[PDB]
RNA sequence: GCAGCCGCGGUAAUACGAAGGGUGCAAGCGUUAAUCGGAAUUACUGGGCGUAAAGCGCGCGUAGGUGGUUCAGCAAGUUGGAUG
RNA sequence: CAGCAGUGGGGAAUAUUGGACAAUGGGCGAAAGCCUGAUCCAGCCAUGCCGCGUGUGUGAAGAAGGUCUUCGGAUUGUAAAGCA
């Protein structure tokens, strides 16, 4: 593997939020942010194609937490399945089990939804799945195992379900902490800061 | 045309008594994404004063391309000089799997299922004429053979 | 069950030699070429002549290198 | 010597579409100069009028279809090895006016079961 | 018909690494260790080792350190790769079957503080 | 003897058998005459345990082929 | 000293060797070797030969390759289906 | 030993003198069984390939140590040493 280390220094690069933080607030105030990662990022130039194709692959790949081994295989199961591989790439990243623990809201962000599925706290259909790559299917419960319920940062993570906006392709019973992966999203339910087809542009050079 | 796009810029030279006097040449394509494309060449001593002239001359000499809707009409072949260009249709999920100087002309005509390939010379000022003649010389229903097929 | 050839030799006792022409397609260039087979057949009545068009069928080997027999002379 | 006569049709046609000649006459033969019937049924009409007694010359009445002709590229013949003997793997260029076929039973194109020969496209 | 009577023969491409016959590395012994001078635009005093390879072949390899100690009968491994300045060398002595030393810190093939 | 016996497909600790009809002189993983259906000892829900195709097993037991001792105690599952 | 190519280095070095500080991709990561690709650079698909490499110095001719037109038959190539 | 393991040797380079016949073979037996380095398995090795592993949806307290003066600023830039 996972990216670990400094997560303040991540979000300057590409530009937006990317949701990689620590508590209850927002984006971009206590780490004095107006500038660029690099050797000297105080003068710029030439924000065009290849380096923005490679921003576009590497913006997605730092949200979800894949490395390029898994991510290039997600290009394979896009170009294998029929029709619209740019959206196929994003549905595969949204059916991911540590992504859904975020999209259900039982986890704080994805890198503590990765670490919450991995310590065997999430059940899918009455079992234990601890792989944060388990593709979930249309109509699976994604519940929480009943040994990690009274540990409060599970429940303390449930409040930005309302404050980040409703996801509106799950349903989640907060009484038993048990979601239901209702269906996969399509490319109007995902944020518009990403350019889905500029990863397909970064394949044959 | 409003999705302009530069292809190549070249520092060309000339000798006088004093020595090499320089001038920059830009080749630039201009389209609208719907089947209208011109290409333009211009020269100036500075880079952006020549790109402008390449934008200018490409907004005149534009051509209505008789496409099928996001693809080519039929697999075609064209050539200007030693440059030779094969273009065809693709199905629906493909993009512009051509490349280089053919990628710009087959982007600003609003095609996005190409699968084009160029042989012979790869000099982009003749590859651009050779793509331009393939696109100018198609017709889907304007067969004069008096039929429905 | 049958090949058909032109007799190209008679000079052996009780043995005739036919050429069986076949036009195969070339495996890479696609030209249809002539391509030849020179079999030995068994004419026990010793009566095929150089130039005869004959029909041969396949039998058990009658000599070394001789495993076809004469069926029927087509034309002469 | 002259030893491909229906590539001499398609060249006498092509060189007169390249000029603005009205009529092409040529001393050509039976059913593979009713390639000319196929080419100027699917296509247009002519008079086309094979007309003599012992030098039966056929006369394609080419016409010019507004501005610049409708035969752009024809030839694509076979004579040796240049060839189509296909089983459908035959031409589909626009899927239109496709490719004259020259084999065993009747000169046609793309309608019945199968069995290729050779010719070449209107456009 | 001309192609049918003799087809198109493809041209073989010889190796530009003739010694070490289809092998990644191949050890030899240093015949002689010396310096020679680069081709016309460049100028340095670049350390070569003429090595007698264990195939019986006898090639000149480059020593790409920042200072070495291949002392006239050492037992180097060589690998392919031309040095463009030195006319007529085709190999590099790899750095780590005998010696590696220095600072390098921006490593392989190197040493490890 | 022509014999009817099991051939190991599958993987390590996850066996899978094939009910081949072979020569009994051949190796147990190659050169069979036919394969009548499988047998799967680690089958679970959705996976069959045996598919033993009793019209060709009747042909070969007609021709005088020998089941082994497990194939004999798997054609008693009918 | 670098370097796969263009090439770098001769006094402010983004190319050589470094703590001021990070783009990869990660239990990997690099460079050697080999293989095909890009190579339409052996071109059948799909190339050329006045001047870039490339028309024998010219004939005549053996094998071969190819062959005008019409009616008929034939059914080896061709074509369709079936079966193995 | 061109059976398995292992040696010296060559070489850029490639393993354990292992366990059991428990399974599926095969061999003799009427059977019990007795054999079986086939095999099923354990060693060793990133050699491949797949998966996984290194606590917080925050906050100046902008600690030092690392700086240049852009002598306020950029730089570790919605970080920690607290934690439920």
């Amino acid at each position: 593997a996972r990216y670990i280390g400094p997560k303040c220094k991540l979000s300057r690069r590409e530009g937006t939020d990317l949701f990689l933080k620590s508590g209850a607030r927002a984006l971009d105030s206590k780490c004095k942010a107006e500038n660029v990662p690099g050797q000297h990022g105080q003068r710029r130039g030439r924000l065009s194609d290849y380096g923005l194709q490679l921003r576009e692959k590497q913006k997605v790949r730092r949200i979800y937490g894949v490395l390029e081994r898994q991510f290039r295989g997600y290009y394979q199961e896009a170009s294998r399945r029929k029709g619209s591989t740019g959206e196929n790439l994003l549905q595969l990243l949204e059916c991911r089990l540590d992504n859904v623990v975020y999209r259900m809201g039982f986890g704080s962000t994805r890198s503590e939804s990765r670490q919450l599925v991995s310590h065997k706290a999430i059940t899918v259909n009455g079992q234990t799945v601890n792989i944060p790559s388990y593709q979930v299917k249309a109509g699976d419960v994604v519940a929480v195992r009943e040994k990690s319920k009274n540990q409060l940062r599970i429940a303390q993570a449930l409040e930005l379900c309302g404050q980040r906006g409703r996801v509106e392709w799950v349903e989640v019973d907060l009484d038993k902490k048990a979601g239901t992966f209702k269906s996969a999203p399509a490319r109007s339910d995902l944020s518009a800061d990403i350019n889905e087809n500029l990863i397909v542009e970064l394949y044959s050079k | 045309g409003y999705i302009e796009k530069l292809v190549q810029v070249n520092r060309v030279a000339k000798t006088v008594k004093g020595g090499r006097i320089f001038a920059f040449t830009a080749l630039t394509v201009v389209g609208d994404g719907k089947g209208r494309v011109g290409f333009g060449r211009g020269k100036a001593r500075e880079v952006p004063a020549a790109i402008q002239k390449a934008m200018e001359a490409a907004r005149r000499n534009m051509i209505q391309v008789d496409l099928n809707g996001t693809t080519l009409q039929y697999p075609t072949k064209s050539a200007h000089g030693a440059s030779k260009v094969y273009m065809q249709p693709a199905s629906e999920g493909t993009g512009i799997i051509a490349g280089g100087a053919m990628r710009a002309v087959l982007e600003v005509a609003g095609v996005q299922n190409v699968l084009a390939k160029c042989y012979g010379s790869t000099n982009p000022v003749n590859v651009v004429y050779a793509t331009f003649k393939g696109l100018k010389n198609m017709q889907p229903e304007a067969v004069a053979a008096k039929r429905g097929k | 069950r049958t090949l058909t050839g032109r007799v190209v030799s008679d000079k052996m006792d009780k043995t005739v030699t036919v050429l069986i022409e076949r036009r195969v397609k070339h495996p890479i260039y696609g030209k249809y070429v002539k391509r030849s087979t020179k079999l030995h057949a068994h004419d026990e009545s010793n009566q095929c002549r150089i130039g005869d068009l004959v029909t041969i069928r396949e039998t058990r080997p009658l000599a070394k290198t001789k495993a076809w027999t004469l069926v029927d002379i087509v034309e002469r | 010597s002259m030893q491909d006569p229906l590539a001499d049709m398609l060249t006498r046609i092509r060189n007169a579409q390249m000029a603005e000649k009205t009529v092409v006459s040529m001393p050509s033969s039976k059913l593979k100069a009713a390639v000319a019937k196929v080419l100027k049924d699917e296509g247009y009409i002519a008079d086309f009028q094979i007309s003599s007694e012992v030098k039966p010359q056929l006369s394609i009445e080419l016409k010019y279809f507004e501005g610049k002709p409708v035969i752009e590229e024809v030839k694509r013949i076979s004579r040796p090895g240049l060839r189509q003997y296909k089983s459908v793997e035959q031409l589909v260029r626009g899927g239109l006016g496709v490719s004259i076929v020259s084999t065993n039973k009747g000169v046609m194109t793309d309608r019945a079961a199968r069995a290729a020969g050779v010719g070449g496209e209107v456009v | 018909n001309q192609l049918v009577r003799k087809p198109r023969k493809r041209m073989v491409d010889k190796s530009d690494v003739p010694a070490l016959q289809n092998c990644p590395q191949r050890r030899g012994v240093c015949t002689r260790v010396y310096t020679t001078t680069p081709k016309k635009p460049n100028s340095a005093l670049r350390k070569v080792c003429r090595v007698r390879l264990t195939n019986g072949f006898e090639v000149s390899s480059y020593i790409g350190g920042e200072g070495h100690n291949l002392q006239e009968h050492s037992v180097v491994l060589i690998r392919g790769g031309r040095v463009k300045d030195l006319p007529g060398v085709r190999y590099h002595t790899v750095r780590g079957s005998l010696d590696t030393s220095g600072v390098k810190d921006r490593k392989q093939r190197s040493k490890y503080g | 003897m022509v014999t009817i016996r099991l051939a190991r497909g599958g993987s390590k600790k996850r066996p899978f058998y094939h009910l081949t009809v072979t020569n009994s002189r051949n190796a147990r993983d190659g050169r069979f005459v036919e394969r009548i259906g499988f047998f799967n000892p680690v089958a679970t829900g959705g996976e069959v345990r045996l598919s033993v195709d009793q019209e060709r097993a009747t042909y070969w037991l007609g021709q005088g082929a020998q089941p082994s001792e497990r194939v004999a105690q798997l054609l008693k599952d009918a």
